[PDB]
């Protein structure tokens, strides 16, 4: 008299925090709670009222043939640090199984816009056993924390929880038994470009325009002896921003800018050299004072392309 | 600025239904709470919203009493009072949570309101 | 008198990221997963129906003598982070072994 | 990058077809590539594309297994093998390229869509 109808799980998943974002290994952390629920066989328990069963207690509970299924964090990172977890047992056959987690997740995450890119933080869950024959997902609802004031935190949190439950068929694995129930969560996220802006893109904009000041000097030395102090400056300021912006593979939006910097005290070097030693006039070509940040400014529109 | 109302007399066992306006700088209603305060006595937590969504904070004296409400829309919060006791005496405050890190202690709230009698038989 | 033939053992490995280059120790991090098949001794299952023993079950079947043997990473530095595993236990003997694997 | 769905028409319940869709232009791979539908009245959704591990599939809840998605990377195209048709599959299968982004099934984080192709079931 058996059942043989695949078994249907509702999943609620309660995010405490999302931090401690990696960004060379793509990776971050997350807090929170897991609460999976299905209908099976009823049951006599104490009192004919809902059994709590705690942590080590549920394993005494699977040894006598309680089912209790394992679901993988697909995206999960190693071992997630599973806190308390618990079973409640109801007469009708209900079960509930919660458990509190952090783990760390990957996604692929693409921070070139950075200091100004959006991320999507993504969960993925699926039965690590079962296929969607045995076990699949029948709704899926994710409740988030109540912010008060997101001027203080390093994201902003654009849009409610986007969720999805599909299918995954596995070409590696009796016909039919290849397929797997699957939960996404996505929560969208747009980073908070304020302390950027002023700490490190401002300061390096009056280094750059100050480095433009050396064609108000009024002797081929002085404008070229300048020149380097200022390379030396935005070679020091290099070193300010990598000690403390993160870690990737690809150039920003800042690195480019150093590199403009970098770019125009060369440019000047040169236009200071040729204007000095191609005639015997000078000066008068160095009343390029306007033209030169033009030039720059110029191309660095045609980089926002 | 905040300002109460819904206040008033109600016998023992009866209801009330405080409301608190909210005109300002204010994201959300979440960083608003309820406080009251009987003459002689210090002023006390009474609800404010969870942390988490869905989650509410209470008092330990409400005891399922009274029920936490907000309609973002008018940008307000309702605190309905049921089953009132003459323990419920006093006047019932709304304050704006700004910032600290506890919900229930009235040194991290300001912008309170002129406050709004309730009086039990 | 006559020797048994060796078990063969398929395997199929999942390779998921492979990060956390350490450039000095000349180490990284792979997170995947491995399955292992062979076939052992036939058994009775519920209905027989492939049977599928989780994690800390997989234990309480060694102990009354399924042979599941040790497969070592011979290049992983440390113990490697184990997550979920799981037996597929068929009536003709058949078991598949899967786990989920960082190190 | 240019994409030009094909394979559409109409066929009675219970029928197969089999969509292609050809990608033109600068593409990694077509991995890249996935089918969605769109029917009167109801948004565009997603119904399958590659999975992030080799040999897995990404179907949407209502396929059942019904379809089955394959790709000639030389040719540089994918098909759909569609069979078993339902009524409720009448649509419009439009056919998206990933422009990044971590939710293979949404369409935000799809592009350079095709003219598409109609199919519908009776
Ligand atoms: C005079 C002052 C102005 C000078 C400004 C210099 C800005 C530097 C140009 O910026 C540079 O652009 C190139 C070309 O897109 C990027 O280069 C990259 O482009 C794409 C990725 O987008 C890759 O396919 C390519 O292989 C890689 O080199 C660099 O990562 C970026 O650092």
């Amino acid at each position: 008299p058996v059942d043989a109808r695949p078994v249907d799980v509702s999943v609620s998943i309660f995010i405490n925090k999302i931090y401690g974002v990696n960004t060379l290994e793509q990776t971050y952390k997350v807090d929170g709670y897991i609460v999976a629920q299905w209908t099976g066989k009823p049951r006599k328990t104490p009192g004919d009222k809902p059994l709590i069963v705690e942590n080590t207690q549920i394993e005494r509970w699977i040894n006598n043939g309680l089912w209790v299924p394992a679901l993988e964090f697909i995206n999960v990172v190693g071992s997630p640090d599973t806190g308390n977890k618990r079973l409640m047992l109801f007469p009708d056959g209900r079960v509930i199984y919660n458990a509190r987690f952090l783990g760390s997740f990957s996604n692929d995450m693409d921070f070139r816009l950075f200091p100004f890119d959006r991320q999507q933080f993504v969960l993925e869950l699926e039965p690590f056993s079962y296929n969607n024959q045995q076990l699949r997902f029948s709704d899926i609802q994710v409740y988030t924390e109540n912010i008060d004031n997101e001027e203080i935190d390093e994201w902003w949190i654009r849009g409610k929880a986007s969720t999805h439950i599909s299918d995954i068929r596995y070409d590696h694995l009796q016909p039919n038994q290849n397929e797997f129930s699957r939960i996404t969560v996505r929560i969208d996220a747009v980073r908070n470009p304020s302390y950027y802006l002023w700490s490190f893109i401002l300061p390096l904009g009056l280094i750059i325009a100050a480095s433009w000041s050396v064609f108000w000097l009024e002797s081929f030395s002085e404008r070229l002896q300048t020149s380097f102090t200022c390379m030396l400056t935005v070679v020091a300021y290099a070193f300010y921003t990598s000690n403390i912006l993160p870690r990737l593979p690809y150039t920003t939006v800042i690195d480019q800018m150093i590199i403009a910097g970098y770019g125009s005290i060369f440019a000047a070097i040169l236009l200071i050299i040729f204007a000095h030693h191609r005639q015997a006039d000078d000066l008068l070509i160095q009343r390029s004072r306007l033209a030169f940040p033009l030039g720059f400014l110029a191309i660095g529109s045609v980089l926002v392309i | 600025q905040l300002q109460e109302s819904g206040g008033g007399l109600v016998q023992a066992g009866g209801s009330l239904r405080l409301s608190c306006a909210a005109s300002g700088r204010i994201f959300s209603t979440n960083v608003m709470g309820w406080f009251r305060q009987a003459p002689g006595k210090e002023r006390e937590f009474v609800a404010t919203v969870g942390r988490i969504g869905g989650s509410t904070v209470y008092a330990d004296f409400v005891k399922g009493r009274f029920t936490l409400s907000r309609d973002n829309a008018k940008n307000m919060v309702y605190l309905q009072m049921n089953s009132l006791k003459p323990e419920d005496t006093a006047v019932y405050y709304c304050g704006a949570r700004i910032g600290g890190s506890d919900r229930l202690a009235p040194e991290n709230y300001g912008y309170w309101g002129q406050g709004t009698q309730v009086t039990v038989s | 008198p006559v020797d048994a033939r060796p078990v063969d053992v398929s395997v199929s490995i999942f390779i998921n990221k492979i990060y956390g280059v350490n450039t000095l120790e000349q180490t990284y991090k792979v997170d995947g997963y491995i399955v292992a098949q062979w076939t052992g001794k036939p058994r009775k299952t519920p209905g027989d129906k492939p049977l599928i023993v989780e994690n800390t079950q997989i234990e309480r079947w060694i102990n009354n003598g399924l042979w599941v043997p040790a497969l070592e990473f011979i290049n992983v530095v440390g113990s490697p982070d184990t997550g979920n595993k799981r037996l597929m236990l068929f009536p003709d003997g058949r078991v598949i072994y899967n786990a989920r694997f960082l190190g």
